[PDB]
């Protein structure tokens, strides 16, 4: 149904920071690079920004 | 900050809130009081998580953690949960990883049990993040 964007296709865990992206059966998986941590969003999704704690 | 310093702890998750855990583990297993369970197989270098009672856990590969890990849990609907894991890497670096479940099939505000925290474990409750994006 037309609500959500194609996870890995729309580039979620693919900012100028993040390291890895993986679509799942229940959404997607994100992985960061050395200097980044995952910042989860205000709906229940995730993407990478500079490592401090929860993003 | 909620400094646990034990082997396990439990937080109250809420739709619109997040739960951050700074723990030091090598194989932490947690379950959420509605539907969520995972095993941070740090040692083997993979993160396994399921959504439901009896379900298969997906793996997100881990870049060889050293112990220090931040596990964050946020719900933004009912089933749509996000789990942030931030692990210190043995490879002279840090590595952070996450996964999201667009419909875990849960309802707002569930009790999250963090177990296997090892030592140095400390919890912090936050509010949910910002900017939606996932596939369902």
């Amino acid at each position: 149904l037309s609500e959500t964007p194609a996870a890995c296709s729309s580039n979620p865990c693919g900012p100028e920071a993040a390291g890895t992206c993986k679509e799942t059966n229940s959404g997607y998986i994100c992985r960061c690079n050395q200097g980044y941590r995952i910042s989860l969003d205000g709906t229940g999704n995730v993407t990478c920004i500079v490592r401090q704690e929860s993003g | 900050k909620t400094e646990i310093h034990g082997d396990s702890t439990k937080a109250t998750l809420e739709e619109g809130q997040q739960l951050t855990l700074t723990f030091i583990s090598t194989k932490l297993d947690v379950a959420v009081g509605s539907c969520h369970s995972l095993v941070a197989n740090f040692l083997d270098g993979f993160l396994k998580f399921q959504t439901g009672s009896n379900s298969a856990f997906d793996v997100v590969e881990v870049e060889e953690p050293a112990g220090p890990a931040v596990l964050t849990i946020g719900l933004g609907h009912k089933g749509r949960l996000a789990v942030v894991l931030d692990y210190t890497r043995l490879n002279a670096a840090l590595g952070s990883a996450a996964y999201v479940v667009e419909d875990s099939g849960c309802s707002s505000s569930e009790e999250v049990s963090f177990q296997g925290v090892g030592s140095g474990a400390t919890l912090v409750v936050t509010t949910l993040g910002e900017s939606p994006t996932a596939v369902s």
